[PDB]
C-alpha cells in the first residue's frame, strides 16, 4: 500500500460517505413530498398516524399514498398506457414514480 | 368522365366535349374551395 | 426457414408501425418532414422515423410530462423504452384531441 | 485479411443494408397500396381494425383484400386461366400477385 | 420402346398444338407470318411459333396485362411460362372477342 493508493482509497471512503448523505437527503425530501401530498390531496383517514395504528410499514403507507393520488389525479387510460395495466395494486417502483410525476403534472394543470 | 382523369378515354367527339364540361365544372369548384378572400 | 418467417414477420410489424406514424404525422405535423424530402437531405429511416415521433410528442405530449416522465426537458436524446411511452402518451392525446 | 478483403467485406455489408432497407421501403409501399384498395373498393367490414380485432395476422389481411379484390374484379375465366383453379383460398403468392395487377389493369380500364 | 412411344406421344402433342396455333393465326394475323413465308426468311419452326405466339400477344392481350402480368412491356424476351399465360389470355380474349 503506497500513498497513490492511501489518497485513492481515502477519497473513495469520503465520496461514499458523501454519497450516503446525499442519499439521506433525498429520503428526508421524499418523505416530506409524500406528507405534503397526503395533507394537500388525500383524506385525512389515510393520514400515518392511523396507517401506523392500523399497522402499516412506512413504506407502505407511501406507496399507498402515491397509488391514492394517482389512481385520483392520473387517467385510467394513462394509467393503462404507462403501466400497461389497469391495476396499480402491483405496480409498486420507478413505474409508480412516474405515475406520481404524471399525477403531479395533472395537479399543476388543474391549479 | 372529365379530362383531369389519366384513365379517361374518349371513345368520340361528343364524348370529348362533355368531359370539357366536365372538367371545366370541376376547376371552377376547385377554385371556390381554394378562393379565400380578403375581408376589411 | 422458419427463423427467417419470423424475421419476415418482425419486419411486416415494423413496417406497419411506420406506416401508421407516416400516415398520421403527414396529417398532423406538416409537409416538410415527408419521407421524400428527408431522404432526400440525407437521413436513415430509422433516423426520419425516431424524429418524427420526437417531433409527434413535442406537438402533442406536453413539455411538464417530457420533464417529469422522461425526466428531461429535452427529447433529443431520451430514446428507447421513455420515447415509447411518450409516443404513447402523444397517441392518447391525439385520441382525446 | 488483407486491404481488398477488408474492402470488400465493407462493400458487401452496406449494400446488404441498403438491400435491407429498399425492402423496408417495398413492403411500406406495399401496405399503403394494400390500405387503399381495401379503402376504395372494398366493403367497410375488410377493415384492418376489424379484422384485428377479430384475430387476423396482417399477412392474412393483405391476402383477404387482395383474394376479395381479385373476385370482384377478375372474371371467373380468367381466374380459372391463370390460376388454373376456380378457388384462390390456396392461391396466396406469386400467383396471387398477378390476379392482384390484373385486378389493377381491370379496374384501371373500368374508370 | 414405350420410352420412344410416350416421345411420340409428345410429339403429336406438339403438333396439335403448333397446328391449331397456325391455323388461328391464319385466320387471324396475317398471311404475311405464313410457315412456308417465314421458312424462306429463315426461321426455325420453334422461333417461328413463338413469333406467331407473341404476335397473338401482342393483337389480342392488351398492353396493360403484358406490363403487369408479365412485368414487362416488351414481350420480346418473356418466353415461358408467362408466355403460356400470355396466349392463354389471348385466347380468352380471342373466346370472348
Amino acid at each position: 500500500l503506497s500513498i497513490n493508493e492511501r489518497i485513492t482509497k481515502e477519497l473513495a471512503e469520503v465520496e461514499e460517505r458523501e454519497r450516503i448523505e446525499k442519499q439521506l437527503l433525498l429520503e428526508a425530501e421524499r418523505i416530506n413530498e409524500i406528507d405534503t401530498l397526503a395533507k394537500a390531496h388525500l383524506s385525512n383517514h389515510f393520514n400515518k398516524e392511523v396507517l401506523l395504528a392500523k399497522g402499516y410499514t412506512l413504506k407502505d403507507i407511501m406507496q399507498a399514498q402515491r397509488r391514492e393520488l394517482v389512481r385520483k389525479f392520473v387517467p385510467i387510460e394513462q394509467i393503462k398506457a404507462i403501466a400497461k395495466v389497469s391495476d396499480i395494486s402491483h405496480i409498486d417502483g420507478e413505474i409508480l414514480e412516474q405515475l406520481v410525476s404524471l399525477a403531479k403534472v395533472n395537479i399543476k394543470l388543474r391549479k | 368522365a372529365s379530362l383531369l382523369d389519366s384513365n379517361f378515354v374518349p371513345i368520340n367527339f361528343t364524348e370529348f366535349v362533355q368531359a370539357i364540361s366536365n372538367t371545366y365544372k370541376q376547376r371552377r369548384i376547385q377554385f371556390y374551395e381554394n378562393l379565400k378572400r380578403h375581408k376589411r
